[PDB]
RNA sequence: AUUGAAAUAAUAAAAGG
RNA sequence: UAGAUGUUUAAUGUUAAUUAAUUUAUUAUUUUAAUAUUUAAUAUUUGUUUAUACAAAAGUAACUUUUUUUGAAUAUAAAGAAUUAUUAUUAUAAAUAUUAUUUUAAAAAUAUAAAAAUAAAUUAUAACAAUCUAAAUAAAUAAUAAAUUAAAAUAAAAAUUUUAAAAAAAAUUAAAAAAUUAAAAUAGGGCAAGUCCUACUCUCCUUU
RNA sequence: AGUUUAAUGUUUAAAUAUUUAACUAGUGAUGGCACAGUUGUUCUAUAUGUACCUAUAAAAAAUAGUAAAAUUAUUUUAAUUAAAUUAAUAAAUAAUUAUUAAACUAAUUUUAUAUUAAUAUUAUGAAAAAUUUUUUUUUUUUUUAAUUUUU
RNA sequence: UUUAAUCAAAGUUAUUAUUAAAUAAUAUUGAUUUUGGAUGAAUUUAAUUUUUAAUUAUAUUUUUGAAUUUUAAUUUUAUUAUUUUGAUUUAAUAUUUUUAAAAUAUUAUAUAUUUUAGAUUUAAAUUUGUUGUUUUAUAUUU
């Protein structure tokens, strides 16, 4: 796929991706003139050519594509980012102990740090929208991301960031007080609130524990 | 060249500072807010291996590529044409009345990429082809003894067969379990 | 080494999620009954040059074979032998470069 | 050309390496309204001389007694020639401890013969192919391919090509009918005119440049490599690999000339890195060769001369590969003493009359002078 | 043969009938309401039930 | 020799289903049409779109009672010089102008006359006496037929017309300078 | 980097060799030399050679001297290079580098006074057939001159002494 | 030879340094008789 | 001057119709 | 635009003195040896039924544990036309074993094979009948510069014409025919020299 | 049922197969042994000697000195284009194109003009008579441009 | 459900190696297991010739019909060659390869650049009364 993650993924093709320059041309090549000088970068002239390269990616025109755009995924993707570029080994000292790890672990904690902003930088834009539909299930690690990160939770991303952060946190507590008020969620089916209780109580207990430590 | 000694730890990157032979880290130009900034080129790596495997098994498909079914692919392209757009429900049935064996290939794998989309949490109802397609594969070749003391190489040609079956809700089925008026007449005995 | 290395699947393209090879053995049943009844193959049980002649493996295939047994080599231990069962030993290079941990057998 | 117009420089800087063009007041890494291949300021390539080199003072050396020091004269006299520099050039010979011991005057004739790049390059183009491995240049020939010797098949009546004993350049197992062999080559000649020649336009260069130091001696007080590597960290002979290394042609001291190394020195002076160590004369053997019409069929290596200069010797690839030129002061007599009957036949007749009036011509044998060291 | 034929023209031979009513066609199927698995109308099964009704 | 086979081969991109597969046959092709091009342009393209537009202007000529065979003997015999391609131009966008030209070359108006040669002025030859404070006669008028034909040109308020308001005034700038 | 085709120039490698008969000749060695003229006898065949020998066939004995200019001996006594205060022979000549050892060939020299008028300085010479007026010049001179013909070996005996 | 083969498995023949012709071949004695080159270099 | 001959019936190579 | 009056390559190009974006100007139309097509929806394959003798050489893709003798030692199956192919490899012995491979639901030419007439077995007969589909499976062969064509008429070139030009209006597909296109400046007479031929008197180096 | 020939076969079941076509009646013969290439057998065919009698095998060079065929590199910077010819005692140059170099004056516009030397290169093919259409093979891109009328 | 029929393939694949070639002057009764086997002739390769011996010049001279040059220092080192550095340095470097990606112009017939038209010898060699001779090329990569 050209130009890589057009909205979407992270990966793209700048300056890695080179120039072959031993292959017939495929594509946007109007005029045969465009053989000594292609003019790419000349924006019509471009997607001529960007477009029939790599599939700008579809699936095949009526496959199923990802739906990557949900906070149903964003937010459990990000949890097996940091739950990977730091380990809980790294989790637990930091979390725990004040002491310094190591160089080598501090820099695997620095390796991360600048991890967490590259997966935000590309898949922030996606966040604002579904988090109108998102869930409280999934509001709820929003703070509990940035500490496997290690960082204090609270155009630029760091705009962005805050605004957000800020718009997540209300609707965290407007559910924790819609929760205590809370109406028949299933009147069938599951009637009675069984697991209910624990779940919520616990997410009321984990959500102001991380408050004091942002 | 030689990964195994030419490159010993790929996450590394040996350099000559100071005419020593250092090996410091590798990272890659990962984008940012318009500046490229230099990530762990490990890390960088592990979440692509797992952002897009995380990617594709959340995507209602069964991609299922059997390699080497015993038959040339001139011959194998032309009995997949059909089946294009055909549902799995109406796939293995117009495979299983039709002579030729590009087809009770097919059926056989359409039936191995049937079950093991099941364990994949895909309903055997809505499954509908999506794509089907044909490689040329390894090819054989026997001697063919001619008159005159010629002689020549039948070739036995092989292909693969790449398939993945798509799923789509909202795939209704034209009716066929509609018995025909005359074997109606099962009145008579009933 | 200029671009990323991922899951041979992802990227490369051709992305499966279950590849089966037909020229396996526990596929014999399912190929040798897939061709027709018309398509006879002799030579099932005798071949025809004779087998029993020493002969040497491909290229590739010593090349393969040459890099999983090299000790076969004439004296491929080391010179001195300096490393015995309960010597204190760290690592220096490769997988995780600096670890200390006592030798149990050599 | 000019295809690839996009796709070159991904359209961001890099994270703190990048920095864009301030304006015409400040200065960048590199900038310098010259075309050079090998940018070197006086602290990467720091030359070892009292000035800087210039196109004000013809060399970076002194030119003039300096009164605070001894001065020491050549040991044969100096009379100038056609492409001598015609100025004194006194140049402070050092020390083992780093320091600047007495001053001496330089030989014009071999240290201040005016470099030509005509000239150079013969000593270049000369090394460059005799520096040079033959025998590996061997490749078959028609006549070594052990291939049937009929036709391979009946010309005519076969569906082929014209071709009889395939054994041809054409084919994936012929050789080329006049191959490479090593004989086939050439050792190129080289007399003594244009080696010494071009040798002593070579260590001119080395001075003009400033890359030129005199040392009295050149003795390890240990035959290890550690006095050698600790020798060059007071003396300050970068040699690292990759920075620019010294060349050490070595005579022993003022007093004890020795046309072979010191034995403390030789066996320290072995170090992977830029240094070099070669034999303390510019001029070299005359030219022969015996099988000169390939009358011994039987000989193998190039055609040419049989008597090839040794690789230890001062060329031109390692009078630049090594940018400092570490002379000894026993080296320095002994040039004076070989290039002495060289300078004085090169003397047009009028001039070459006066010579045994100024004390050039006082023959050791003859007992007019005690003789020399 | 007088030459080797361009792709254009190897699916020349796609465009008639005689290749479409050969390789490209869909038989009209249903399932046997006894035998259970598809059939065409006309042929029949084995068992004496799908054999004396004609189903 | 050299075969371009570099540049026309990213050419193969955009040929139908032989030459675009097949390296060399492409090549041969390729090379055929930009062989034919460049020999179509150079040779038969002028004399062909050269008389698609002396056909444009006719036909719009056509309309007003008149024809190519008249109008190009009297678009030059006015001293008009507009180019056979302008002449398209106006009968398409403009389509007054172009009949406004055709009522011209069709009116009885006098062409403008053929541009006069170099004629000497009498002041060449009138004798000039042992003089040397004042100009020569020649320069006096010349230099009016100057600054005159200076002021004619643009509207240049020169400075709001600061500049000497009169002409005679202007010869006189080099008495601004002196003390 | 080109290919001189005879009648038609450097031509590029790769270029057109449509006309390069010629030239596929010459570079196989062979050669026709001019032989279509059957027509026209050449002097080869009709020159009568005297001499069974030839016309200047060095047969062993021959006296044939390398000339010595004796222009080129009064620049090197001038010069420095010999000493007029002695005999001056071939083995001076030949270390005093006057003449190189290419030169001396048995019989060694001869002593040719050409576009030379007169000598200064008496001079005392051993040279093999000196010219008549080169003997009249040193002899004029107060120097003289003597005719060492010798052998071979004569002459090895005394440029290696 | 492309890299080892029957061709190079083996050993036919090898070949050495080629000798040289009489310096002086071309001034054939049937010229030495019939002319005599003579005037100034040039 | 320095070998002399034979429809040497067939071949070959030429011309001519 | 652009040096010039047109046929002997440009290069410190990650300094063969470098080390993270070289995005390296690089390819020989044909004689090479590997692959890939096209002929190829193909030609040829296709296994439901016949009558059994022995040696040797011949092979040894090959196994054996199971009864060699009353000899000690030794050895007891298998081919050759390239093949699991037109085939009784037959020196010998023989006479009532059902003793274990042959697809297909069409039509023509052809191919084998077949009642009647101008004392014998024959004719010719290019006459009924009889055998030889297709589809399914399997797949080769020679051939291949490519076409933007190719119906049809019609003039133009040392020329023999591949083209081009005017004028036309020429649709796919399968099948079957071979009219045209893809296989030599030749056949026949009449003459004259030459090689082949015979023959020696005179010719040259024969050796035996 | 062993003996000199005719169709099919046409990469064919065969790198000569099946049927057609011309005479001799084993007390004398299927190989024993034997012969071999500037030559065997020879019932004398310059037939046959292991699927091309140029026998096969090996090693090699004179072997297209032969309308032989190939001969690897764009963007350039000097021109011509058929002309020459005497076998053989003392008479200025063969000619072509090519490479490399050289010199302006009795000799007019205040015009115009490729002469000379050295070396490389000699095969591009007429027989009758009569007689003393035209300039094109080769173009950097945009325009511009003067040779058209039917019987 | 309708598709009028057509129209496209661009630019990436794992996991294992240290072999060839030339070079080096220090070995040597034939490469692929245990003779004869009677105690005997099996297992014999010898002879004054450019030979596993390999030659520093251009002159003279045989018929100039092609031929061609002499110790270099006498037991002194141009010698027949590999090893406890993946032997050394240079030069060369490969399959098992098994890998593989997408709906723009047409729709009553003249061949790419999408304003719809116009424009067309396939090359090379061959042919110097044939530029237009009567050969060659399926394509890909080496």
């Amino acid at each position: 796929c050209i130009s890589g993650g057009g909205r979407g993924d992270l990966f793209t093709r700048h300056a890695s991706a080179f120039k072959p320059p031993a292959f017939g041309v495929l594509r946007g090549l109007t005029h045969s003139s465009q053989t000594t000088h292609p003019q790419t970068g000349q924006l019509r002239a471009r997607k001529l050519i960007q477009h029939a390269m790599h599939d700008r990616t579809l699936s095949g025109s009526g496959h199923h594509r990802t739906a990557v755009a949900t906070w149903s995924y964003l937010l459990p993707s990000l949890r097996q980012n940091v739950e990977q570029a730091v380990p809980d080994t790294l989790y637990e000292k930091l979390l725990t102990d004040e002491v310094p790890l190591t160089p080598a672990e501090s820099r695997q904690l620095a390796d991360a740090h600048r991890l967490l902003r590259f997966e935000l930088q590309k898949r922030i834009g996606l966040l604002e929208d579904s988090l109108a539909d998102a869930a409280l299930p999934y509001l709820l690690q929003w703070p509990a991301l940035f500490q496997r990160a290690w960082l204090r939770l609270p155009g630029a991303l760091v705009p962005r960031l805050a605004q957000l952060t800020r718009h997540v946190i209300r609707c965290v507590e407007e559910d924790l007080g819609r929760l205590e008020h809370g109406s028949e969620p299933r009147e069938d089916g599951a009637p009675r609130s069984r697991r209910q209780v624990t779940l919520e109580a616990a997410w009321r207990a984990q959500w102001a524990s991380l408050l004091s430590w942002h | 060249w030689l990964t195994k000694s030419n490159l010993p730890d790929v996450n590394r990157w040996e350099k000559v500072v100071n005419s020593q032979r250092v090996t410091e880290d590798r990272w890659a130009l990962v984008e940012e807010d318009g500046v490229m900034y230099q990530v762990n080129w490990k890390m960088y790596c592990e979440r692509l291996e797992t952002e897009l495997q995380k990617a594709q098994d959340q995507l209602p498909q069964y991609s299922f590529m059997m390699k080497a079914v015993p038959s040339a692919w001139k011959k194998l392209d032309i009995e997949l044409s059909v089946l294009r757009g055909l549902s799995v429900r109406e796939a293995m049935a117009q495979c299983k009345l039709s002579p030729r064996k590009g087809h009770m290939a097919v059926f056989r794998a359409l039936e191995v990429a049937q079950q093991g989309a099941e364990g994949k949490g895909l309903d055997k109802e809505h499954l509908r082809i999506a794509y089907i397609t044909c490689m040329p594969g390894p090819t054989d070749k026997q001697v063919d003894i001619r008159s005159r003391g010629y002689y020549a190489w039948k070739t036995k040609k092989s292909s693969h067969l790449l398939l993945t079956l798509a799923e789509d809700p909202e795939m209704v089925l034209p009716d066929r379990t509609a018995i025909p008026y005359a074997s109606l007449m099962t009145m008579k005995r009933a | 080494l200029r671009l990323p290395k991922v899951k041979p699947g992802l990227l490369k393209g051709i992305y499966t999620d279950e590849k089966i090879d037909l020229r396996d053995r526990e596929r014999l049943e399912l190929v040798e009954s897939i061709r027709h009844p018309k398509e006879r193959d002799f030579y099932q049980d005798h071949t025809y040059h004779n087998q029993w002649i020493a002969r040497d493996l491909e290229s590739h295939q010593k090349i393969q074979i040459a890099g999983r047994y090299p000790y076969f080599s004439p004296d491929y231990e080391i010179k001195p032998w300096i490393w015995y069962p309960g010597d204190t030993v760290e690592v220096v290079s490769g997988e995780g470069a600096g670890q200390r941990g006592a030798i149990i057998a050599v | 050309y000019d295809s690839r117009s996009s796709g070159v420089h991904d359209v961001a800087p890099r994270d703190g390496v990048d920095f864009m063009y301030e304006g015409p007041q400040q200065v960048l890494p590199g900038a310098h309204p010259l075309p050079l291949f090998h940018p070197d300021n006086s602290v990467t390539r720091p030359p070892v001389s009292p000035y800087l080199p210039s196109p004000q003072r013809p060399h970076p050396y002194f030119t003039t007694e300096l009164p605070e020091l001894p001065h020491f004269q050549t040991t044969r006299p100096i009379v100038y020639t056609v492409g001598t520099m015609k100025q004194r050039i006194v140049a402070p010979v050092f020390d083992l401890a780093n320091n600047v011991t007495h001053t001496r005057e330089l030989d014009p004739f071999i240290f201040g013969f005016y470099p030509e790049t005509e000239e150079m390059a013969k000593n270049l183009s000369y090394w460059l192919v005799r520096c040079q491995n033959f025998s590996s240049k061997w490749d078959y020939e028609n006549r070594e391919i052990w291939r049937k010797a009929k036709k391979n098949w009946p010309n005519t009546g076969m569906g082929m090509a014209r071709v009889g004993d395939r054994k041809n350049h054409a084919h994936p197992w012929g050789a080329h009918s006049k191959p490479v062999k090593p004989w086939n080559l050439l050792m190129p000649t080289m007399d003594v005119k244009t080696w010494s020649k071009s040798n002593r336009m070579l260590v001119t260069l080395k001075m003009l440049q400033g890359k030129l130091q005199i040392v009295e001696r050149l003795t390890l007080p240990e035959p290890t490599q550690e006095a050698y590597l600790q020798l060059c960290r007071t003396m300050g002979w970068d040699v690292r690999h990759k920075g620019g290394g010294a060349l050490f042609m070595d005579g022993g001291s003022r007093l004890t000339p020795s046309s072979e190394y010191d034995r403390a020195f030789f066996f320290g002076s072995f170090f992977n890195g830029r240094n070099k160590l070669v034999r303390p004369t510019l001029l070299c053997d005359e030219p022969y060769d015996y099988n000169r019409t390939s009358s011994k069929a039987r000989t193998k290596g190039p055609k040419g001369q049989k008597n090839p200069i040794p690789i230890n010797r001062f060329n031109a690839y390692d009078a630049l590969t090594h940018d400092t030129l570490i002379i000894t002061e026993g080296a320095l007599l002994q040039l004076e003493d070989e290039m002495y009957t060289h300078k004085l036949a090169m003397l047009p007749p009028h001039i070459r009359a006066q010579l045994p009036e100024r004390g050039f011509l006082d023959s050791e044998v003859l007992g007019d002078v005690p003789p020399a060291l | 043969p007088k030459r080797k034929k361009n792709p254009m023209q190897l699916r020349r031979k796609t465009y008639g009938l005689h290749f479409k009513e050969r390789y490209l066609k869909l038989e009209e199927w249903y399932f046997c309401p006894l035998c259970a698995e598809p059939k065409k109308q006309g042929e029949w099964c084995r068992r004496e039930d799908c054999r004396q009704i004609k189903p | 020799y050299y075969r371009a086979t570099a540049e026309l081969d990213r050419l193969r991109g955009m040929l139908r289903g032989r030459a675009r597969l097949e390296r060399k046959v492409g090549l041969k092709r390729i090379t055929f049409l930009m062989r034919t091009q460049t020999r179509y342009r150079v040779e038969q393209k002028a004399h062909w779109e050269r008389a698609i537009v002396r056909k444009n202007v006719d036909s719009a000529a056509h309309e007003h009672g008149s024809g190519w065979q008249h109008l190009r003997n009297d678009l030059a015999r006015q001293n008009l010089m507009l180019l056979p391609r302008t002449q398209q131009q106006l009968a398409q966008y403009e389509p007054l102008a172009f009949r406004a030209v055709m009522e011209l070359c069709a009116s009885r108006v006098a062409p403008p006359p053929p541009p006069m040669t170099a004629q000497v002025p009498e002041e060449a030859y009138a004798t000039r006496p042992e003089d040397p404070k004042v100009a020569h006669p020649a320069a006096r008028r010349q230099l009016e037929e100057c600054v005159e034909r200076m002021l004619c040109t643009g509207r240049s308020d020169v400075l709001q017309r600061e500049g000497p308001r009169t002409t005679q005034a202007w010869m006189d700038a080099w008495k601004e300078y002196d003390l | 980097s080109g290919h001189n085709v005879i009648k038609m120039g450097w031509m590029k490698i790769g270029g057109s060799w449509k006309y390069s008969r010629s030239y596929n000749d010459a570079r196989r060695g062979f050669a026709k030399g001019q032989w279509q003229e059957r027509k026209m006898t050449p002097r080869f065949m009709l020159a009568p050679r005297v001499s069974a020998g030839g016309p200047r066939n060095r047969y062993e004995g021959k006296a044939s001297f390398s000339r010595l200019s004796l222009s080129k001996l009064l620049w090197a006594v001038d010069t420095g290079r010999l000493n007029p205060n002695e005999t001056i022979t071939l083995y001076h000549l030949r270390n005093a580098k006057v003449i190189a050892d290419r030169e001396v060939v048995w019989p060694g020299m001869v002593l040719l006074a050409g576009n030379v008028e007169r000598v200064p300085y008496p001079l005392h010479i051993e040279l093999q057939n000196a010219s008549a007026k080169a003997i009249q010049l040193l002899e004029e001179a107060g120097g003289s001159f003597t005719n060492v013909y010798m052998s071979h070996e004569g002459l090895y005996q005394e440029l290696h002494p | 030879p492309k890299a080892g083969c029957e061709e190079i498995t083996r050993q036919g023949r090898r070949v050495v340094l080629k000798p040289q012709e009489y310096f002086a071949q071309h001034r054939m004695q049937v010229w030495q008789m019939r002319f005599k080159e003579m005037g100034p270099p040039f």
